[PDB]
């Protein structure tokens, strides 16, 4: 009886750290959810302490590739639109106008082949400012990015709203889920549960704010890595939604036109109405509430009496140093210069945005190809969530008494370690080896 | 009542042997490629446990047991306090190092040692 | 003398019990996905019985026995009127609904009972 | 100590049958395609094999022993020299054309012949 | 070849919901535009 | 020498060598090259 021996031990519940492949769940066409598997059924499990990590997960690096291939193929079989590069004959639109909008709103015409090889064709189009250069009477434009990539036309029939979607995961693995209230970025946690696979995942892509986002619960919580290091980002994450109007009022006519055998072209028409500006509107009051309490939460690092600055932008290009998004099919560039203003020391209307549009565009900063917006016919209206931003802070000498907040932000990643922070995948090992005094026969 | 899928992962040993077979019953629960790399993966980490448990003489059941002597230098605890208050979390640590020596002397001796017995007993 | 692939499948159950390996013996037997798609499926349609089979504590033999009793509610039918005259195709209807069970209260039960033993007897 | 994989392939049947579980253990260890065209091809070679095995009674040892006369016909040689001084690779060519006709009646015969006897058996 | 007969056993066929006609259905069209891909796409004919 | 059967002429003739002879190669012009966009986004080198 003293004498023990081994035996082993077959479905054990133990665990190691691993990482595999993952697929869908999920229930005219969007970029997603073409084909892929439909779909709760959660377990609790209690004492079980486990240290997550997130700014390490590998289920972030996996599904930012999963985007991009995603992306690319429900791009391939539309119109290949190499013949547009030509020179372009064009004035400027709506002159003797004294309004704001100005600069924009070009008027050009160009040639372009039809069905018949041997005939040509005369047309005449709009197009906005951020899109045409002059080269070295009217001037002669040619478009932005002809000289490097070979611009593609996406198929106006398919859609860009989000889908919520699923991750989940193959037979032999496992998803863990923290049910903390309270959870900073790395640490344990007391109370964990097993998920077959996960809620939905809006996948939107958005600079400098989180829209339609997931709420947090009673109070703000700010999250970092080490927020005495000024190079990582910060993440925050709000309770109560502050609500944005935002709008494009002006009225759209589209035509058509047939460069080539069975291929099509769409391009901008005209405006009937009165020319605006698109802009973005925000409830004041609730805005100015909810600096006031996010400011409250990140005295706890640096004292009681320290100068709280917030500022504007930096530099880089357009993605970043303004706040952009898309809006039911048309892409967005807004100021936002407005919501970073005055400091802060211990002791009814609304405010505008304006917003420019553009349509050339290449996200995904690949070199070699960009794609083509067509234009919606009808105004266009949307609302929204802002659930959480993007901070980052500068430096400064030893002596400081003034530190102060940038909204930056910009790499992609990010806007998916704000909503799939509270999982981690997981292997499991059904085999185990533990003494005790049993021997076999003979 | 049944807990669950994982349901005594923070119980006793003694407690979480009770229940083993909901362990062991969901394990086997251009785009079609990832559902075929991940659908056959499954299979042969099945299939390599299935074949190690197979060459320890004892395939069939779950509880197997064996003569090996234990050896107390690997770790030395009593019978109660293994089999009361850890898990086998807390069990994995202590053990992940003796696993290759545990393997090999478990099946290169006992099995062999076996085989050759049935065949002399047989022979009269 | 043989009949083949599926020879008894109209013939008595106690006729058809005599031949069962014949069976068992076909049941493993761009465009190179649909020849792939189909050569995994049928793998773990393999695998699942066979693992299923398995936990049920009878995986070498065929003809297993256990103790669970039959509990006529089920289905209330005598010795000779089952072994004698239908089929195995009849023998699936009345069958059907009570599966899940079956296989439930077989399963959780019975290998977990006996488990317990063999730990106690080898113990003294 | 263990010559490694395929250590005794020279060696007498009867030395080289002092060590089989090494031979066992290294059975199972657009481009992507030819990565899982390879992988698995592994996996039926290892399946059949395996539910053959498993057909003749005897899935869970090595060392089987079955009831089938030898029938000296096929071939006619010493019991010592067999098991003295050729190897596995001489031994292959003087079977190798009654392979079909051991794998049946070892298969349909035995196990059929068996599994009438536990079912009267335990019948009283 | 290499039929088995059978003996006693009746089945309840049904033609016009069978699902074989489906699926070779698709594979006639997806064999059948296949063998176009290399071929000489006649895009300057249109004159 | 290794071959198929040396009686027929219709094979070849492997042969093996062991101490290695060396062998020096070069090309001395200089060769300045140029370059042109001849597409959107493609490119094309040429000789100078
Ligand atoms: C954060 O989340 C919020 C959640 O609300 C998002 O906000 C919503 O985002 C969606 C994005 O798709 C917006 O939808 C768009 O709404 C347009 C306006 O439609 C409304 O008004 C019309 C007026 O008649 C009503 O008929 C509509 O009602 C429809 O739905 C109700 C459901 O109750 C039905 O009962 C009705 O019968 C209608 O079916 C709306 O109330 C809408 O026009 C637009 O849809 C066009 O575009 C799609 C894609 O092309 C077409 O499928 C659709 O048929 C419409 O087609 C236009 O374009 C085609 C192109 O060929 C033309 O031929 C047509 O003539 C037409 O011009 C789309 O559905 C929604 O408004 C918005 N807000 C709310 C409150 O829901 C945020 O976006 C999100 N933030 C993000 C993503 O950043
Ligand atoms: C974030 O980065 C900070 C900045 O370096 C890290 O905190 C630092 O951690 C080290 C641990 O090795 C501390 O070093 C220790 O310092 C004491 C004297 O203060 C010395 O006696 C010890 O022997 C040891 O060297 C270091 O002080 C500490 N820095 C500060 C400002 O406290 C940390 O690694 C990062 N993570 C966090 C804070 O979570
Ligand atoms: C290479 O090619 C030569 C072709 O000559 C092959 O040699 C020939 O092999 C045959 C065997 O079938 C010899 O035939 C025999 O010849 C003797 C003497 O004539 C005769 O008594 C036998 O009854 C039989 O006919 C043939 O002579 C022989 N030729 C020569 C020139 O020796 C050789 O086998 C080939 N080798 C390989 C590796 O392919
Ligand atoms: C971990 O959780 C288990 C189950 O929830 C707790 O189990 C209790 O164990 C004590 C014995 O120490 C019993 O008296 C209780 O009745 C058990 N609770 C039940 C069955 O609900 C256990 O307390 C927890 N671990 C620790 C260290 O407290
Ligand atoms: C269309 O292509 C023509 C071809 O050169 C361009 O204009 C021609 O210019 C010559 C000489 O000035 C005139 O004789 C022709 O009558 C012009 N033809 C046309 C169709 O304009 C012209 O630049 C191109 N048109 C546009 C709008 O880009
Ligand atoms: C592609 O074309 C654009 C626009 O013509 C070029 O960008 C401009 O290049 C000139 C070169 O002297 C600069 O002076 C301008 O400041 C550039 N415009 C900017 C930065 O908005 C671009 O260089 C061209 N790329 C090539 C030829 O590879
Ligand atoms: C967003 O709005 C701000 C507010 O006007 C713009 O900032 C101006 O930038 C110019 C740059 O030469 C300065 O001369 C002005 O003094 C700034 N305005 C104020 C009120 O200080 C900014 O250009 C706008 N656009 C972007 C992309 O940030
Ligand atoms: C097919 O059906 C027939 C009649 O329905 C079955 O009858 C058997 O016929 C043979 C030949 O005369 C007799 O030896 C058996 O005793 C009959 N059996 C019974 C139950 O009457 C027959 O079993 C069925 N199967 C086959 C393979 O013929
Ligand atoms: C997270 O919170 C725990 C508990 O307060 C603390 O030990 C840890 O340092 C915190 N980490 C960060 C990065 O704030
Ligand atoms: C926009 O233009 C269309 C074109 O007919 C017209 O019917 C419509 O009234 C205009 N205004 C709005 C708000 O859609
Ligand atoms: C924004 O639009 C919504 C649409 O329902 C409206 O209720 C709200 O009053 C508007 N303004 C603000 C400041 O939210
Ligand atoms: C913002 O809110 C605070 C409430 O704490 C109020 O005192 C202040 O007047 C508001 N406006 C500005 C510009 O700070
Ligand atoms: C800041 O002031 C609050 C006042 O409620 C006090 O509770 C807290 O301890 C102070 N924190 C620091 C870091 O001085
Ligand atoms: C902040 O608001 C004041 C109000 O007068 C304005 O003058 C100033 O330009 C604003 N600054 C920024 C950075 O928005
Ligand atoms: C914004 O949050 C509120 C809070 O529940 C919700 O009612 C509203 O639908 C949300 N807007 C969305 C999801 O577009
Ligand atoms: C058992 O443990 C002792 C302790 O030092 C060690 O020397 C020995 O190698 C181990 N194994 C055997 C088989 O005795
Ligand atoms: C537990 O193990 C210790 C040695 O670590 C031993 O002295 C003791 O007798 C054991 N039994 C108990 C505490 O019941
Ligand atoms: C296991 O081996 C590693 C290898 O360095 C060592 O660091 C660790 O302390 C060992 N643990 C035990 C429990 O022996
Ligand atoms: C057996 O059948 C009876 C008939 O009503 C039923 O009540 C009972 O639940 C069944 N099962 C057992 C284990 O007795
Ligand atoms: C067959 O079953 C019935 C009940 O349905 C029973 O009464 C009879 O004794 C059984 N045996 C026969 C007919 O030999
Ligand atoms: C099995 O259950 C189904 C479910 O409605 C029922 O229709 C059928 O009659 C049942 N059959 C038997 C034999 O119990
Ligand atoms: C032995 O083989 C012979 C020749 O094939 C055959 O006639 C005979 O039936 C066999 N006897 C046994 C016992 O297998
Ligand atoms: C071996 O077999 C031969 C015939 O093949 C027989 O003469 C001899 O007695 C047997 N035993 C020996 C000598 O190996
Ligand atoms: C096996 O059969 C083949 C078939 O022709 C024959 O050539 C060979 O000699 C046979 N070998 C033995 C050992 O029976
Ligand atoms: C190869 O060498 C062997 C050994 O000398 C010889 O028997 C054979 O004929 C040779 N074959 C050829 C093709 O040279
Ligand atoms: C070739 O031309 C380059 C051009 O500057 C010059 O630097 C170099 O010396 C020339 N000769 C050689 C041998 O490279």
């Amino acid at each position: 009886a003293e004498n023990l021996w081994v035996t082993v031990y077959y479905g054990v519940p133990v665990w190691k750290d691993a990482e595999t492949t993952l697929f869908c769940a999920s229930d005219h066409n969007v970029w997603a959810t073409h084909a892929c598997v439909p779909t709760p059924q959660e377990i609790h499990l209690e004492n079980v302490t486990e240290e997550f990590n997130m700014w390490k997960n590998n289920m972030v690096e996996q599904m930012h590739e999963d985007i991009i291939s995603l992306w690319d193929q429900s791009l391939k079989p539309c119109v290949k639109l190499t013949p547009l590069c030509v020179t372009l004959q064009c004035t400027n639109y709506a002159p003797n106008l004294l309004s704001n909008m100005r600069g924009e709103l070009k008027q050009c015409s160009f040639n372009m082949t039809t069905e018949l090889r041997d005939k040509k064709q005369k047309v005449y189009s709009l197009f906005y400012r951020l899109d045409v250069v002059q080269i070295n009477s009217n001037k002669e434009y040619r478009l932005i990015n002809c000289n490097t990539s070979a611009i593609t036309q996406a198929c106006p029939k398919v859609s860009f709203e989000p889908i919520p979607i699923h991750y989940c995961a193959p037979a032999g693995f496992a998803i863990l889920k923290c049910k903390d209230k309270k959870f900073n970025g790395t640490g344990p946690c007391p109370s964990v549960s097993t998920v077959q696979c996960t809620h939905g995942i809006k996948p939107v892509v958005s600079t400098q704010l989180l829209l339609n986002g997931s709420l947090a619960e009673e109070e703000v919580i700010i999250r970092s890595e080490n927020i005495t290091n000024n190079a990582k980002n910060i993440l925050v994450q709000l309770n109560t939604p502050v609500q944005i109007n935002c709008t494009r009022p002006n009225n759209n006519t589209v035509k058509s036109i047939r460069i080539g055998p069975g291929q099509a072209f769409y391009y901008f028409g005209d405006i009937i109405g009165d020319i605006r500006m698109a802009h973005c509107n925000v409830s004041k009051a609730t805005w100015n509430e909810t600096l006031g309490k996010v400011v409250k939460q990140l005295r706890k690092h640096f004292g009681n009496n320290t100068i709280i600055r917030f500022a504007q932008s930096s530099g880089g290009d357009l993605e970043v140093t303004t706040h952009s998004f898309n809006c039911g099919g048309e892409f967005f560039y807004c100021n936002t210069s407005g919501l970073f203003n005055s400091t802060w020391i211990s002791n009814n209307d609304s405010i505008v945005l304006p917003c420019r549009i553009k349509q050339i565009i290449n996200m995904w900063q690949r070199i070699g190809q960009a794609m083509y917006a067509p234009p919606i016919q009808g105004v266009i209206r949307c609302v929204s969530n802002i659930t959480g931003l993007i901070l980052t802070r500068d430096g400064g000498s030893t002596n400081s008494t003034t530190e102060t907040f940038r909204p930056g932000g910009g790499d992609m990643r990010d806007n998916w370690r704000s909503e799939l922070y509270k999982y981690k995948v997981v292997k499991i090992e059904p085999l185990g080896v533990a003494p005790t005094r049993c021997k076999r026969r003979v | 009542v049944s807990l669950g899928f994982l349901g005594a992962a923070g119980s006793t040993m003694g407690a979480a042997s009770m229940t083993l077979t909901v362990q062991a019953r969901n394990l086997l629960s251009h785009w079609g490629i990832k559902q075929l790399q991940a659908r056959v993966l499954a299979v042969e980490h099945y299939l390599r446990d299935q074949q190690l448990l197979g060459i320890w003489g004892c395939s069939g059941k779950l509880i197997c047991c064996t003569n090996v002597p234990w050896n107390s230098s690997w770790s030395n605890r009593n019978l109660s306090e293994i089999w009361d208050n850890m898990t086998w979390l807390q069990w994995d640590k202590e053990i992940s190092n003796y696993t290759q020596i545990i393997y090999g002397l478990l099946e290169e001796s006992q099995n062999q040692q076996e085989k050759n017995e049935q065949d002399l007993l047989a022979l009269d």
